[PDB]
């Protein structure tokens, strides 16, 4: 899949990659034991070969999802490819920037 | 209406092989797994595997890895279960099942078994088709009176009294499987003690696998 | 892994039948349940712990939590007497696992003592140098009986083939036990006996050569 | 292999990856020409395909 | 990729410094844009770049 930014602003795109705890889950979910996810833009290009990893239960889940994001400047096109383990984007965020601020952590 | 219709019963000797069929109707045969599960006499259910008709991907249980081969056809909406190197403990009923319980969560993402075939009975015995030896069980108001259908193989065998004339008071017990792999059973009829000597009683034993048909007068000793 | 399921369960009509499916972290695996009546193929009754496929009475449901799943049958009837199996999918080994199964016995009639009829070897069977004693057992409820043969008070285990009990027309049970032996053994004792024990009550029948 | 930290403190773990100069060394030492090393924790996950480099 | 200078494909550019005595090794079965000229330099320190039309 591909999206071309025609919104004259930067588009924040987010996705994930699923690392199951067992191979049974891998087969049941995606029907391949050799999985790849490719994300490509002119300023971001990364590839994923997620392998099984059984992990301690967090929220009662031995598996994980690694979360990833990037900015897509106008005119540029982002391309996803996968045979499994992809958590595709559904909504993205067309934003203009702003500059020089921070985050506050208080109960006021 | 979803339906799985399996092939007919099989009697094999050790070392032979079988190929059981499971023909599906009422849904798109390619949407769901075809599971295979067997049940030996008296014991419980033992899952053998699944095959997904669309991809051909297979999941074999460990005990059945190598001895078994699951296949499909798709054109005739049929799946096959081939078993090789048969042995007496492989005697069982082979059921197929449809993995149509679509999962609700990716936590337990499993296609459970909706619909089942009627079963395919596979008997593995080193015994050869043998007809019964039939012996009279003579009587001691009414009498006890029967016939012993001894040493036959395979099931079934039928018993009728006076060619169907007697029907009430007939109790034909199910057969015992001897250690020898051969069967035996008995059939008794309750009858008035006075008719003895005046009425003639006969049992009609029919073992069709061996094409054996026997008639025995049961007289007092 | 393994699924522990109690072999037998006894219940009266109108009651609530409760059955266990034991296992590790079975509460996060979502159990399924199958009903198997004798002589028929299994059938799906409860799916996803609490739910049902179309066509199942609402009194079939269940619960699942911790290390124990449970199938729950409200307003028990007689037509519910059958064998029940729980099934889960273990992702570790990628297997479908069943429980040992449970025999749900619905107590819908009083206790009955067995009738026993015992036959000697026939003249033909002896005349062919063989002998068989035929002990026939009928008309008892709980389909649970134990048979024991004796040759002049001394029990006999070898050469004794006994069946399992089976329902008959009247919903009681019946079984049969055959004792094979030689003519010489047949005439070495003046009598043989068949002892049928049912819920503690023992019934006996003897036979003697002539 | 796996280790679960039960010491209530952070555990510094160190390891290495061997890049032989010849393929003979690779075969003799490990008996594979296609080697992988996977290290996984919740805050560190990396994979290694060490190739021969003289 | 979208046409940039009328080219759907790309070349990713990479560099490194090779200090004296050390040896750099390239290996490939394709897709390599080999170096032709390299730059033997001594360092210098602490400056910046200017972007103006003066």
């Amino acid at each position: 899949k591909s999206y071309a930014n025609n919104k004259e602003k930067e588009v924040l795109v987010l996705w994930g990659v699923h690392h199951p705890p067992n191979i049974g889950d891998q087969r049941a979910l995606y029907h391949t034991e050799n999985a790849y996810v490719s994300v490509v833009s002119s300023h971001y290009s990364r590839k994923f070969t997620p392998e099984i990893a059984k992990r301690p239960k967090v929220r009662d889940r031995e598996g994980r999802i690694n979360y990833y994001w990037t900015l897509l400047e106008p005119g540029d096109t982002i391309i996803f490819e996968a045979n499994g383990n992809l958590i595709a984007p559904r909504y993205a965020f067309a934003l203009s920037r702003g500059f020089g601020s921070g985050i506050i952590n208080s109960n006021a | 209406e979803v339906q799985l219709v399996q092939s007919g019963a099989e009697v094999k000797k050790p070392g032979a092989s079988v190929k059981v069929s499971c023909k599906a109707s009422g849904y798109t045969f390619t949407d769901y797994h075809i599971n295979w599960v067997r049940q030996a006499p008296g014991q419980g259910l033992e899952w053998m595997g699944w095959i997904h008709p669309n991809s051909g991907d297979t999941n074999y249980a460990q005990k059945f890895q190598g001895w078994v081969t699951m296949t499909r056809d798709t054109a005739i909406s049929t799946a096959y279960m081939e078993v090789n190197g048969l042995k007496s403990d492989d005697t069982a009923v082979y059921y197929c099942a449809r993995g149509g319980l679509e999962p609700r969560s990716v936590d337990y993402y499993y296609y459970g078994m909706d619909v089942w075939g009627q079963g395919t009975t596979v008997t593995v015995s080193s015994a050869s088709t043998k007809g019964p030896s039939v012996f009279p069980l003579a009587p001691s108001g009414t009498a006890a009176l029967g016939c012993l259908v001894k040493d036959y193989f395979p099931e079934p065998v039928t018993v009728s009294w006076n060619s169907g004339a007697l029907t009430s008071g007939v109790h034909t017990f199910p057969a015992v499987l001897q250690s020898s792999g051969l069967y035996s059973l008995s059939s008794v009829v309750t009858v008035p003690s006075s008719s003895l000597g005046t009425q003639t009683y006969i049992c009609n034993v029919n073992h069709k696998p061996s094409n054996t048909k026997v008639d025995k007068r049961v007289e007092p000793k | 892994s393994v699924l522990t399921q109690p072999p037998s369960v006894s219940v009266a009509p109108g009651q609530t039948a409760r059955i266990t499916c034991g296992g590790n972290d079975i509460g996060r695996k979502s159990v399924h349940w199958n009903q198997q009546k004798p002589g028929q193929a299994p059938v799906l009754v409860v799916c996803y712990d609490s739910d049902r496929p179309s066509g199942i009475p609402e009194r079939f449901s269940g619960s699942n939590s911790g290390n124990t799943a449970t199938l729950t049958i409200s307003r028990v009837e007689a037509g519910d007497e059958a064998d029940y199996y729980c099934q889960v999918w273990d992702s570790s080994s990628d297997h479908v696992i069943f429980g040992g199964g449970t025999k749900l016995t619905v107590l819908g009639q009083p206790k009955a003592a067995p009738s026993v009829t015992l036959f000697p070897p026939s003249s033909e069977e002896l005349q062919a140098n063989k002998a068989t004693l035929v002990c026939l057992i009928s008309d008892f409820y709980p389909g649970a009986v134990t048979v024991a043969w004796k040759a002049d008070s001394s029990p006999v285990k070898a050469g004794v083939e006994t069946t399992t009990p089976s329902k008959q027309s009247n919903n009681k049970y019946a079984a049969s036990s055959y004792l094979s032996l030689t003519p010489e053994q047949w005439k070495s004792h003046r009598s043989y006996s068949c002892q049928v024990t049912h819920e503690g009550s023992t019934v006996e029948k003897t036979v003697a050569p002539t």
